[PDB]
């Protein structure tokens, strides 16, 4: 109901959150690379980050770097279709949605995986923060595989009491872990974004990543470096 | 540092044999609930809140919250301050916990629908789980029916309620039907039913044997957080984000198995959620625990407990007892309550008596003079009915206590009045009362009669001239004067000793129209304080002083909603109010912000009356051709065990600074302070310096949107701001014995955009001051506040660039007046405005001197210093100037979780240099929200969203972290510090409030 909600209606973006990934890319410039070719948007509904992905890599990109470019956006909620985006209605847990995503690429790994997913906050901060690190963890499942080694992973975080756990739990897997508010991010929100650059090495009703990151880490906290993003 | 008190989210509550046990942040509170005494506070968890607890028959307490769990002895909880060493951390979030049937194991339900069976040291013995896909849970309970019959009841994110048998690891039901995530599941004790609730706002009743949905209930208007069966599984109680607790009947029939039927709605917590609930089947009492830190006791039989709470009579019911005596179109037009019951009068002047003892009505007498629009008044204490009409006729009747016999009667006609349209009465002294009568002819007199309480004869008659815009609406007496409430917020005071004296007229006390009550509160020296309510919701406390009279407004506020018909103080000094919101009568504790009773009246509510009785009130009213009697009994148990604070973010806190003034002695053991919240209110209260106990006084409601700042700028002035250019200057009065008072003195002129911050500098001894405000659009304005004209004059305006400006501060060094802002680009920007404002700076501690020139709007000069400090927006800004006021050190806490220390210096030629002295890049894990310098700049306390309070020391301009301590206050965003005389009191705000000592 702020600035960005009318500026979203003015540019045909599905939600105000579209500017968080834009104001993010005003830094890091992970979407201004002409070599950039395969991206995954997880928990994408209603799809404003996928629009930004479409506009940046097709509508505003020379025809010379549009080759093999492929955007697949996933949510368990059905999404209205987006030009140049393949929308999957599938669970990021489930079996062939990793194989399925991989088929729609030339079994090439993705250069960049993003997620702006968040459940509606309850007002109970410990629950809201834990639920958010749930969704980041399960999102990390597929990013662990499909992402090309040395490739970016972006996720929205609850920047609260236990965030320093998540950073250190993520120290094993990235070159430089960054944390960013943009400026379309409401002051009224504990919101921030964990922009993991340089995918480094992963490992080698059952056990999941949450419990094996909890396996190794455990009860330790580190502070990721901070990065403001917009201009 | 030591933690002293906490008021904040209280997640669960349990009845246990005359105790209430409350999970209250990371503590357990044990109360004796019949007296509302806090027996002990015991900290169970280092930082986690207690989400759930239960007691074994033998006094062991099982408690969990997030990943924390503990088993602890009720005996210890009663006498130990902390038991955190018994806390254990499980790897997964714990959704629920219960004792095994014999209390030798515990069963832990995780958020992934696995049950850990543990021993009484909380060590795992084995795990039970289902086969199939994982389930993520937002709720669940383990229900123990017998030693081997344990049901795990899982509420999934996807909206299924999974009921499975613990020991066989066998799915019993997958209850589908809800539309959102499941936020609570419970089972009836008799094994018949499941109840679940979701954020689809429905409650669903399921058959546990068949797995079928029997009933969907929709009453709650927001997400539902908790529910349970009670009263031998015949009722359901639920508790919601809508701040209501709702009771439902389980109605069982042959053709449909059972159905939910809404029964009662209680609004019992502040915005917003309610988390805990439990019912004591014995006494039909409920306890609820809220986000606001309030613990509420609810009488589930407020309308049934004593058996005479609700009674109604139609005119036919009455005629069956008096006989067929009423004429066509004749109805009850007035009524009063006395010891024996009701005296009423009809539109044709029939006077009727209803006996509370016998339940019988009878015709008492007829007076045909009062078939002309009769009005009813009374002196309830002395069984005196007052009847008037529009023809200047009065009839007074006195009745015997039990007998109700007419023992005195008097009648008269006032020739001074042609037509009469209003009659008011008030008590006067031990032997008489007052009666006023008024007419609509402007040159007729306002008549006040002094009448004997013994034989109802006229002792004296006084005739006053009416001021121009005057229609009397209420009456009180005080010494030898009468205070007459009038329309247009007017109050006229007459002198009963001299009807030729010019009245003392107080005009426009509030934006409202009809003055509904004037009630004496207290007096001291030559001043008396009165409560004055206005029908449109405003109430004012005025101070009347005998010097000739003068008056001062001490307090002003508005009710949140609806008509305000009166207000009084109870025996505990709490401001009680009553009125209507559309159809609904309310009786409301305005000091602590909760409803005492409510009743649906006749929409118009043309005819109603309230009277005090022993152990409560009687509300009389006409609705839908019925005469209704509603008895409102004093609560069988206390109203609250904790009153609570805000239920939303506390964005700022300010302690009223210590003074050389006449602050009352009852406040000596503590401090008056304000909290300013995102709930748009400012709460004025007090805390005890040794115990940290908080008491509420007022909740100021002027602001339209969420508060940003509030600060006591001296011992009696306070400024608050919000957005949409709300900036209010308030005046505090703390001279009287029981409570402080606060009133608006002026609002800042307005040009949408918000006032992000402000600072003030005082003009020597004037009580005038300069004000700087900075706005969301980068604009900066400097104002002169002139006391005597009570106005804000704009004397400078400019703009930084285009980004928001979050903090601003006046710094006076040498003879220069500096303005320091902290834009969201992370710079410290300095302006030297000395030459462009008509004021002078005294060389030491920096006093302004008024040159008394006329107001021109200067333009803001270009900055004299621009220092980049932080990488993003600066959330906290503070400074301390050295002994010579030649330099000041500036402390900034950033949205980049960095902490910066800068030096602002002027040389012998008065040129400004801003140099940064140190910068701690990882001063916190998340946003730093507060940073205050203490002890002459030698130390620092910071607050941050990571809920770690950090203390720093500064040596040679370099910062080092010296102590750290976690708080439960989530989203920690406000901090206030006061010295004791050195030792410090810290007030910590976010979602909750904590008081600490350093």
């Amino acid at each position: 109901r702020d600035l960005y909600y009318r500026k979203a209606k003015e540019q045909g973006y599905r939600a105000r959150s579209a500017f968080k990934l834009l104001q993010l890319n005003d830094q890091f410039h992970f979407l201004d690379d002409p070599n950039l070719k395969r991206v995954v948007d997880l928990c994408a509904a209603p799809g404003s980050w996928s629009q930004v992905l479409s506009r940046k890599l097709f509508d505003e990109s020379p025809s010379s770097d549009k080759e093999d470019r492929k955007i697949v956006s996933v949510d368990l909620q059905p999404m209205s279709p987006i030009p140049h985006v393949t929308t999957l209605q599938a669970d990021i847990t489930h079996p062939k949605t990793l194989a399925r995503i991989l088929k729609l690429f030339g079994n090439e790994k993705a250069d960049f995986v993003c997620s702006d997913g968040a459940p509606d906050v309850t007002g109970l901060h410990d629950l809201d923060e834990y639920v958010q690190q749930q969704l980041i963890m399960s999102a990390l499942q597929l990013t662990a595989c499909i992402l090309k080694k040395g490739g970016t992973f972006v996720a929205k975080i609850f920047r609260g009491r236990d965030i320093d756990m998540l950073y250190s739990q993520l120290g094993y897997l990235f070159d430089k872990i960054v944390c960013a508010k943009p400026r379309s991010s409401r002051g009224t929100s504990l919101e921030a974004f964990i922009v993991c650059l340089g995918y480094n090495p992963p490992s080698n009703n059952k056990l999941c990543i949450s419990d094996k990151l909890s396996h190794w880490n455990e009860e330790e906290r580190n502070i990721a470096e901070f990065m403001a993003c917009g201009s | 540092m030591k933690d002293l008190s906490h008021y904040g989210p209280a997640l669960c509550v349990k009845f246990y044999n005359d105790y209430v046990l409350a999970g209250y942040g990371p503590f357990i509170h044990v109360y004796d609930y019949h007296s509302a005494t806090l027996i002990n506070k015991c900290r169970l968890f280092h930082y986690n809140k207690v989400h759930g607890l239960s007691l074994s028959s033998e006094g062991k307490i099982l408690a969990y919250g997030a990943r924390s769990v503990t088993i602890v002895e009720l005996e210890d909880v009663l006498k130990k301050e902390s038991l955190v060493d018994f806390e254990r951390i499980n790897s997964d979030w714990i959704t629920g916990a219960t004792f095994s049937f014999d209390n030798l194991q515990i069963y832990l339900l995780t958020c992934y629908n696995k049950v850990l069976i543990c021993d009484l040291n909380c060590e795992v013995l084995f795990r039970k789980s289902l086969g199939g896909e994982r389930s993520i849970l937002y709720s669940g309970i383990i229900k123990v029916f017998g030693p081997d019959k344990v049901y795990v009841n899982a509420g999934t994110v996807m909206g299924g309620v999974i009921i499975w048998d613990l020991f066989s690891e066998t799915k019993i039901h997958n209850l589908l039907g809800h539309e959102g995530s499941i936020f609570y599941v419970n089972l009836s004790n008799n094994g018949r039913y499941v109840a679940s609730c979701s954020d689809d706002r429905s409650i669903r009743l399921w058959d546990l044997e068949t797995g079928k949905q029997l009933s969907v209930g929709w009453s709650h208007t927001a997400r539902i957080w908790n529910l349970m069966f009670f009263d031998n599984d015949s009722k359901l109680i639920s508790v919601s984000e809508d701040c209501t607790c709702r009771v439902w009947n389980i109605i069982e029939s042959r053709e449909n198995v059972a159905e939910l039927s809404i029964s009662n709605v209680y609004e019992v917590h502040l915005i917003k959620s309610i988390w805990g609930v439990d019912v004591k089947d014995d006494e039909m009492i409920a306890v609820t625990s809220g986000n606001d830190g309030r613990l509420k006791l609810i009488d589930l039989l407020q309308l049934k407990r004593h058996g005479d709470e609700e009674t109604s009579f139609s005119l036919d019911d009455i005629a069956k007892q008096c006989g067929d005596i009423f004429e066509k179109n004749e109805s009850i037009k007035g009524f009063q309550w006395f010891s024996f019951g009701v005296i009423a009068i009809t539109s044709l002047g029939k006077i009727l008596k209803y006996s509370d003892v016998t339940k019988q009505w009878k015709l008492l007498l007829t007076n045909e003079k009062f078939n002309s629009y009769p009005i009813t008044n009374g002196i309830q204490t002395q069984n005196i009915a007052v009847f008037s009409n529009n023809k200047s006729d009065i009839l007074l009747i006195k009745f015997s206590k039990d007998s109700a016999d007419i023992i005195e009667t008097e009648e008269f006609h006032l020739d001074e009045l042609s037509k009469t349209n209003n009659c008011l009465v008030t008590e006067y002294d031990d032997d008489s009362f007052l009666l006023t009568l008024q007419s609509p002819n402007p040159r007729e007199k306002f008549v006040c009669l002094e009448i004997s309480l013994q034989n109802l004869k006229i002792k004296s008659k006084h005739c006053f001239n009416k001021p121009e815009n005057f229609s009397s609406s209420c009456l009180t007496s005080f010494r030898n004067h009468i205070l007459v409430g009038s329309r247009f917020s007017t109050l006229v005071i007459y002198n009963l000793l001299d009807e030729s004296e010019e009245p003392f007229i107080i005009r426009r006390l509030s934006p409202g129209d009809t003055t509904t009550s004037i009630e004496f509160v207290e007096d001291k020296d030559n001043s008396a304080v009165f409560s004055v309510t206005n029908r449109d919701g405003y109430y004012v406390f005025i101070e009347l002083t005998k010097n000739r009279l003068s008056y001062k407004v001490l307090h002003s506020n508005k009710m949140m909603k609806g008509f305000l018909e009166g207000a009084f103080f109870n025996s505990k000094g709490e401001y009680i109010t009553y009125g209507f919101k559309s159809s609904l009568f309310y009786l409301y504790n305005e000091t602590n912000c909760y409803e005492l009773a409510s009743e649906v009246c006749g929409g118009s509510h043309r005819l109603w009356n309230l009277a005090k009785i022993t152990d409560g009130h009687v509300l009389m009213y006409i609705k839908a051709s019925r005469f209704h009697l509603r008895k409102i009994y004093n609560s069988i148990v206390p109203e609250t065990l904790e009153n609570g604070v805000h239920g939303r973010e506390i964005r700022d806190i300010s302690i009223c600074p210590v003074s050389n003034t006449n602050t009352n002695d009852n406040f000596k053991d503590g401090h008056i302070f304000c909290t300013a919240s995102e709930d748009t209110t400012i709460k004025l209260g007090y805390f005890n310096n040794r115990t940290g106990k908080v008491q509420n006084f007022w909740t100021q409601r002027k602001h339209v949107s969420g508060l940003q700042r509030c600060q006591f700028i001296n011992h009696k002035l306070m400024i608050s701001s919000s957005a949409r250019e709300e900036l209010f200057l308030w005046e505090l009065n703390d001279k009287y014995n029981k409570r402080p008072y606060m009133t608006i003195r002026q609002a800042l002129p307005v040009s949408d955009l918000r006032i992000m911050d402000f600072d003030v500098k005082f003009i020597s001894q004037s009580g005038d001051f300069l004000l700087v405000t900075v706005y969301s659009d980068s604009t900066i304005k400097i104002w002169h506040y002139r006391e005597n004209q009570n106005k804000f004059d704009l004397i400078m305006q400019g703009r930084y660039k285009t980004c928001c400006l979050f903090n601003v501060v006046f710094i006076a060094l040498k003879e220069e007046l500096l303005v320091v802002i902290s834009p969201t680009d992370g710079h410290l920007v300095v302006y030297n405005i000395t030459e462009y404002v008509p004021f002078s700076v005294d060389p030491i501690s920096g006093d302004l001197v008024d040159h008394k020139l006329d107001a021109t709007i200067s333009n803001l000069p270009a900055p004299v210093a621009q220092l980049p400090v932080h990488q993003s927006g600066v959330k906290s800004l503070d400074y301390v100037a050295n002994a010579t006021r030649t330099s000041a050190t500036i402390l900034t806490g950033g949205d980049d979780n960095g902490l910066g220390l800068s030096n602002l210096k002027l040389d012998d030629s008065n040129k400004v240099t801003l140099k940064t002295s140190d910068f701690i890049a990882a001063a916190a894990s998340s946003t730093i929200t507060s940073g205050m310098l203490i002890n002459g700049g030698k130390e620092v306390i910071t607050t941050s969203v990571d809920q770690v309070i950090r203390a720093w020391e500064i040596t040679a301009g370099k910062l080092s972290l010296v102590d750290k301590k976690r708080t439960t206050v989530a989203d920690t965003g406000s901090l206030e510090i006061i010295s004791n005389d050195s030792e410090k009191t810290l007030l910590i705000g976010g979602v909750g409030l904590s008081i600490w000592k350093k």
